[PDB]
RNA sequence: UAUUAUUUAUUUUAAAA
């Protein structure tokens, strides 16, 4: 029986608890969550392994004599559906392998195409001006396409601006990570002609993107 | 002090010594073992320098790094209590400090082989504790003794001399009192040779009266050679 | 600065350079001489590496 | 037909006939006008009908098909890093674009040396790439280094005149002086040599004379005086 | 269509590499050490094997004392009216060692062929005086050449090279000879600082000898050869005295001199080894065709091959060589890393299927198709053949827990101002106003706001089709 | 009437002089150029204004001067045809032709007449014409005044500095770049100055036109 | 995986066949 709500350092339940229940003896284990730390306390000399929650919302428990996912959740259950904490959310939530992601190309090489990671996965999104937190991953020419993934151009495939959805492969160098858009439904989601200088063009073919008023086409690397 | 006579017709100058004489020269080597790789404590009259020679290493950031020399910093510290007034910090006294260290660096870059050392940066640190005139001079001297001592290679030593012309006469090694009532010229002399490494001359001098004053300076600086290669020699049998 | 040999039929080696086929020093130190290998030795100096050394070092 | 022309004035050019872009005119791609952007000399060419425009420029702007003279400022494991001009963006110069190239051997280029090159990749959004030897034709008699000799600086217009234009009195009246070998690149670079340096030199004098003064037929003044003043 | 000149060896090739190499030397002439006990073998546990005659020699002897200082350059012979001697006769080889006896220094370098023999075969012999060019067939004098031991290690005569790395282990593997008194004129490009340390660099700059360098990896068995090739092979050796004498007084003028030949020794004490008797360690100083106690392992990373398929690529590889040993063929004429990857990748069951493959199969897959498919099908069916919480519970128990949870329980038994001066303005919500007609401010609701928040929300996804 | 020069400088790319009354403003133009990390544009031309005083060091009031004159230049330069380059701008006040401590407005028509004309002698891709002039009102007399002297200003209830974009044989007036106004004005004034500025503008682009026309003609065949 | 690599390149052994 644990407090709802809770704040950071407010004791919730050792890493050993038991209680008797139908006439069978059962003995919880306790581990470590998003949101908790083993913390020793004293009281008469001796120590204890207690989970003491780190956070400020509401503590919600899992399972995987069973292990139990103790975790504290940020925020009030009433916040979360309104999305008070989007800009706490982006910087909170890192960009794990396998994520899928909407970036942004900003620089063209000729082997790799460096964008910036803009918003992930939680459909649903997690997205942040002076803040300072961003993202940025590389498109490796090799990562362009399934078909033929060697001797690409990928002056034909992307454009500065242009907006990427990308499933993450891993994290490349540290510096950036490595993204991948050898599937349908990955590639430029939303461009415009011209570098941004025309008008707003939409996905038609796999590699062929065209706007409806000014008509003209350019080739990019579409998903749809 | 006050109203003083520089150039006596006995031939006397202010602090006692003549045209030709220099001020008291004590150098040590190895002075800083445990804070760098070449250390030498200059006392040359009241002038009072620590040299620090931090190299050669490996550069901090890969941004100040040549792939066919080293990189010579010069760094000079003119601590606040170096004379008598305890001078507060000028915007204006930064300006002096940097032409300085722009002509040590330029200076010492000819005559140490930085080619010998490559992807290497060779940090010179110097602080001024007392200072009483010639004190340009007193720098190069350190800088010289300090590299011997980190073992750096260089073509020749090269010796820091400062001299003044009073009227029509001459006068080695000028303290603070004299600079103040005559022109100086420095000079940075190329090891036993005539050769001109640095030349300052910062106060009006005649065109006529300029010959002769090099020819006494390049020969004084011979002299200080020779105080500096003396101390190394008994630093080295010594030890 | 000094003159250490005016024999051109010498190898130059360490502190020691090469001028107007005679032979001065760079560094203060001893002279050396092994069969036609002149060198001089400075005093204080860092660690030379050589071919086959049991180091020890940290990775920077 | 050649008139001068303003950026934001009227296209004298009706828009139902087809017309080919070159340089100096821009098409919005909003509202898809024909606009000029540039200041100088409209010309139209009455098959296919195109229309640009010559403007005074001196920062050379990478395009395909230029002949242009660089400087190797990096060498790496596959290509050389060249510029075509000072300040600007540096070029692409592989290992592989040379008469007889190998993976296995690396060509013989330092950095400062000057090479006569042709750009075969000139997107906007990448980096800029030369050869030295033509990818469509086969052609590499003229590439290469340009051993010894004279740069010059001049500019677009007065490089571009030299190399095209045949009635330019440039290259004429200089061989009447002395015997030379040429390279012109459309960034501005003259590569001159001689001989002699002191016939170099008053070439050098020259086409930067004749660069600055725009009167063509004051040429033959300018290298009669310059090559008579070397004497001396 | 070119016949392979091992067959007309007079001493066969034995590629069992069952023994250490046992050097091909039978006189040792300028010698301090007697050759009688140059044949030893040496054992340090690394395998016993032979060690490198001559090795005495370049360690413990001295260069000329004229090397040490500058004298003027030599101009080279005239290119246009010179012509090479060919040299395919024993009694066309004493001339020329008569010859190379009497000089000062001399330029040599070598020509090899790897692709249809497996340790290799030296075929060419480019030597140069200061008088006149050679080229020596070694393929008709490989049993003759090891005359020339008494110059190519007399300190008196410097041999000038240019990058000797591997012409040091093909005169001692295929020739018996070995050189004393080295001049590698790629250390001494290296030393100097040269951009380019190649011979073509050395040849356009120094000797201004522009030339086309395409005769590398040709074919030099093939006789006669080509006046291209005569041609190329000349110009290796003609100029390298030239350019040994500007390159020697750039290394005294900078000190460098020392180092050059310090390195060039080094080069000179390289000493061929099978690899099968190769030392554990690595060593810059022997040579082995394999250098690596799992070479398959770096052709899995480079065409990516999972490592559950390490013991097929073991099977392939250890195959590949051995066919490569039986036919003195090398192992990638037998099967390129090319056809390699895919036969681990596609992993070719039936006999059709090595045979037809995208890139194409050489003949010895072809002919060993069935012998490689029961190989690759063995490995596949060996590949088949092959494919905790009670440790805390019994030190706490379950009775013992009540005394942890009683110690929580009495543990934790131990755990409004509206605004001072900035308290009701900061945290202030948004009020927006908007201004009538009259000019008087009409503040719109949090409810009118949240209005539009959710009408906009609802009509933004509720766009499927465009004309 | 004003003068004005073109190419004077020799190692940038465009350079002009620029003079009215007593203010001399001289001012270069280099781009394309590489830029820096910190300036680069993914899709379009970066650009690097700066204005030097012709007194002391650069303080803030260039600051804002810089910030105004970027605002004209700015839509007037076709940068999306230049991705990934930098265009310095650089503009040197010889003589303010003013009281510095009072007024601004002399020179920041001066330096966009400048910046203008130096982008044309560069070849930047600009997508039409600019004029500027300054324009006061004086208190006794609520007269309104077109390029006024150093005197009038000192005798004025407001200063105003006008720039327009002129298009087609510069007869169009396409847009108002920048009208910054400061002093004492009401809605009539504002309108009755703006009309009388559009036909003097009009008629510096007039010869504007015949001054870079009389240059560049000769340079090009 | 130094006969390997760094792309507006921090590689500092690209030499031999």
């Amino acid at each position: 029986q644990f407090p709802e709500i809770a704040y950071p350092g407010k004791l919730i339940c050792p890493q050993y608890g038991t209680e008797n229940k139908d006439g069978e003896d059962i003995i919880f284990n306790y581990v470590p969550g998003p949101g908790t730390k083993l913390i020793q306390y004293e009281h008469n000399g001796r120590t204890l392994e207690a989970i003491t929650a780190t956070l400020v919302g509401t503590v919600r428990c899992e399972e995987e004599v069973k292990n139990i996912l103790v975790s504290v959740l940020p925020g009030t259950e009433k916040g979360r559906k309104t999305n008070k904490y989007a800009n706490n959310d982006f910087a909170n939530n890192l960009p794990k392998e396998g994520d899928i992601v909407l970036t942004r190309v900003t620089r063209l090489s000729l082997q790799r195409a460096n964008v910036e990671i803009l918003a992930v996965e939680d459909a649903t999104f997690s997205v942040s001006s002076d803040l300072g937190e961003t993202f940025r991953g590389i498109i490796r020419s090799q990562d362009v396409r399934s078909t033929d993934r060697d001797r690409v151009k990928v002056i034909e495939c992307f454009k500065p601006g242009d907006i990427v959805r990308a499933q993450v492969l891993s994290l490349g160098d540290g510096t950036n990570y490595y993204l991948t858009t050898a599937r349908n439904d990955l590639g430029v989601v939303f461009a415009r002609a011209a570098n941004g200088a025309g008008g707003l063009m939409y996905a038609t073919d796999w590699q062929m993107m065209t706007s409806p008023v000014t008509g003209a086409t350019e080739k990019r690397k579409c998903a749809k | 002090m006050s109203r003083l006579e520089i150039y006596s017709p006995e031939g006397l100058r202010l602090d006692g010594r003549r045209w030709n004489e220099l001020r008291r020269f004590e150098s040590s080597i190895n002075t800083h073992p445990h804070a760098a790789d070449g250390s030498s404590y200059m006392e040359q009259g009241n002038n009072k320098i620590i040299t620090l020679v931090k190299g050669p290493k490996e550069p901090r950031l890969k941004s100040q790094m040549d792939t066919s020399k080293a990189l010579l910093n010069v760094s000079v510290n003119i601590t606040k209590f170096s004379k008598f007034e305890r001078s507060k910090s000028s915007h204006k006294n930064e300006r002096r400090v940097l032409e300085i260290q722009t002509s040590l660096v330029r200076m010492f870059e000819k005559n140490v082989m930085l080619n010998i050392y490559p992807r290497t940066v060779i940090d010179i640190e110097i602080h001024v504790l007392e200072q009483d005139g010639g004190i340009m001079g007193s720098l190069i001297n350190g800088i010289t003794l300090a590299l011997i001592d980190a073992g750096i290679s260089m073509f020749d030593y090269i010796s820091g001399i400062s001299v003044g012309l009073y009227d029509t006469t001459p006068l080695l090694d000028t303290n603070s009192l004299e600079e103040n009532a005559m022109s100086t010229v420095t000079l940075g002399v190329v090891g036993k040779s005539e050769k001109l490494s640095l030349l300052l001359v910062e106060d009006k001098i005649p065109l006529d009266r300029l010959e002769n004053v090099l020819a006494i300076g390049i020969a004084g600086a011979h002299r200080v050679r020779d105080l500096m290669d003396e101390e190394l020699r008994k630093h080295a049998q010594k030890r | 600065g000094e003159l250490v040999t005016d024999d051109p039929i010498w190898m130059r080696g360490h502190g020691t350079y090469f001028l107007d086929n005679m032979t001065y020093s760079s560094v203060a130190g001893t002279v050396s001489r092994v069969n036609r290998l002149l060198s001089v030795i400075p005093l204080k100096g860092r660690y030379a590496p050589e071919t086959g050394d049991h180091v020890v070092g940290r990775i920077a | 037909m050649s008139t001068f022309i303003f950026p934001g004035d009227s296209f004298p050019v009706d828009p139902t006939t087809p017309v080919k872009l070159g340089p100096g005119i821009y098409c919005d791609p909003n509202t898809q006008e024909i606009r000029p952007v540039n200041t100088g000399v409209l010309h139209v060419s009455a098959g296919v009908q195109t229309a640009y425009i010559d403007y005074s420029s001196k920062r050379y702007i990478p395009s395909v098909n230029d002949f242009v003279i660089g400087v190797i400022i990096g060498t790496f494991s596959d290509s050389y890093k060249v510029s075509l001009q000072n300040f600007s963006s540096s070029v692409s110069l592989s290992y592989m674009a040379f008469p007889n190239a190998s993976k296995k051997n690396r060509p013989t280029l330092q950095v400062g040396d000057l090479v006569y090159a042709r750009v075969c990749t000139a997107e906007k959004e990448l980096e800029a790439e030369i050869e030295c030897f033509d990818s469509t034709t086969g052609r590499d008699a003229g590439f290469g280094i340009l051993e010894d000799g004279m740069i010059i600086d001049v500019n677009l217009n007065f490089a571009r005149q030299l190399l095209f234009n045949n009635d330019f009195p440039l290259l004429k009246v200089l061989a009447a002086h002395t015997k030379f070998e040429v390279a012109i690149g459309l960034n501005g670079k003259i590569w001159v040599k001689c001989e002699e340096l002191s016939n170099t030199l008053a070439c050098y004098r020259t086409i930067m004379e004749c660069c600055q003064k725009n009167d063509t037929a004051a040429f033959k003044d300018i290298a009669k005086r310059q090559f008579k003043e070397i004497l001396t | 269509m070119v016949e392979k000149p091992q067959l007309k060896f007079k001493s066969p090739i034995d590629n069992s590499e069952s023994h250490p190499f046992i050097p091909l030397l039978k006189e040792k002439p300028n010698a301090l050490k007697p050759l009688s006990e140059s044949l030893r073998l040496v054992d340090d546990d690394n395998p016993s094997h032979y060690p490198h005659p001559y090795e005495y020699e370049i360690d413990h002897q001295e260069y000329s004392p004229e090397i040490l200082q500058i004298r003027e350059e030599i101009p080279s012979k005239s290119w246009d009216d010179s012509v090479p001697i060919w040299v395919d006769t024993s009694t066309e080889l004493e001339s020329m060692l008569e010859d190379l006896k009497n000089t000062k220094e001399i330029a040599v370098n070598l020509e090899h062929h790897d692709y249809r023999s497996y340790y290799g075969i030296v075929c060419l012999m480019q030597i140069s005086t200061r008088e006149r060019d050679y080229l020596v067939d070694t393929l008709k004098l490989r049993e003759n050449l090891h005359i020339l031991n008494e110059v190519f290690t007399n300190p008196s005569i410097v041999k000038v090279f240019h990058g000797a790395f591997m012409d040091i282990i093909w005169l001692q593997r295929d020739l018996g000879l070995y050189v004393v008194g080295l001049f590698d004129t790629y250390h001494a490009s290296k030393a100097i600082g040269l951009p380019r340390h190649s011979l073509a660099y050395l040849l356009e700059n120094f000797a201004n000898f522009k030339t086309s360098k395409k005769y590398q990896l040709a074919d030099w068995r093939i006789r006669p050869l080509s006046k291209p090739m005569t041609a190329y092979a000349r110009a290796d050796t003609h100029f390298l005295l030239n350019i040994y004498d500007q390159l020697r007084n750039k290394l005294i003028e900078s000190n460098k001199l020392a180092g050059v030949l310090y390195e060039s020794r080094n080069v000179a004490k390289r000493r061929f080894e099978y690899s099968k008797y190769r030392p554990l360690t690595p060593s810059s100083e022997v040579y082995s065709p394999i250098e690596k106690e799992s070479p398959w392992k770096i052709l899995m990373y480079q065409y990516n091959i999972p490592p559950e398929r390490e013991v097929l690529v073991r099977e392939l590889y250890q195959w590949r060589d051995l066919i490569a040993r039986r036919d003195d063929e090398s192992p990638r004429f037998v099967m390129p890393n090319q056809l390699l990857a895919a036969l681990v990748a596609y992993t070719p069951t039936d006999v059709i299927g090595v045979v037809s493959l995208t890139n194409g199969v050489t003949e010895h897959v072809r002919q060993n198709a069935k012998l490689l498919a029961n190989l690759i099908r063995d490995a596949l069916r060996n590949i088949k053949n092959t494919n905790a919480d009670g440790i805390l519970l019994e030190t706490i128990s379950v009775p013992q827990i009540r005394d942890v949870m009683e110690r929580f329980s009495v543990l934790c038994n131990s755990n409004t101002n509206s605004s001072i001066l900035l308290g009701k303005i900061l945290p202030r919500e948004e009020h927006d106003i908007a201004y009538s007609k009259d000019g008087l401010p009409n503040k719109v609701k949090t409810e009118d706001i949240r209005i539009r928040a959710q009408n906009f929300k609802s009509a933004l996804a509720n766009l499927e089709d465009i004309i | 009437s004003v003068q004005a020069e073109i190419g004077i400088l020799d190692h940038v790319d465009g350079s002009s002089e620029f003079v009215s009354q007593d203010t001399k403003v001289i001012c270069s133009v280099t781009g394309p150029i590489e830029p820096k990390a910190r300036q680069e544009l993914p899709t379009q031309l970066a650009l690097e204004i700066i204005v030097r005083p012709a007194k002391g060091v650069a303080t803030t009031r260039e600051k804002v001067l810089e910030d105004k004159l970027r605002a004209v230049l700015t839509p007037l330069i076709t940068r999306h045809c230049y991705p990934r380059q930098l265009c310095q701008i650089t503009c040197q006040i010889l003589e303010s032709g003013e009281d510095e401590a009072e007024f601004s407005l002399r020179e920041l028509s001066c330096c966009i007449n400048a910046a203008f004309l130096a982008l044309v002698d560069a070849g930047i891709a600009l997508n039409s014409m600019c004029a500027s002039i300054p324009i006061a009102i004086i208190k006794d007399t609520s007269d309104i005044i077109v390029d006024p002297t150093a005197e009038q200003l000192k005798i004025s209830l407001s200063v105003h500095t006008l720039a327009l974009e002129f298009v087609n044989g510069g007869k169009v007036v396409k847009n108002v770049l920048l009208l910054d106004s400061n002093g004492d004005f009401n809605e009539d004034q504002l309108f009755s100055l703006l009309e009388l500025g559009e036909q003097k503008c009009q008629e510096l682009v007039t010869n504007i036109r015949r001054i870079i026309q009389d240059n560049i003609s000769p340079r090009l065949v």
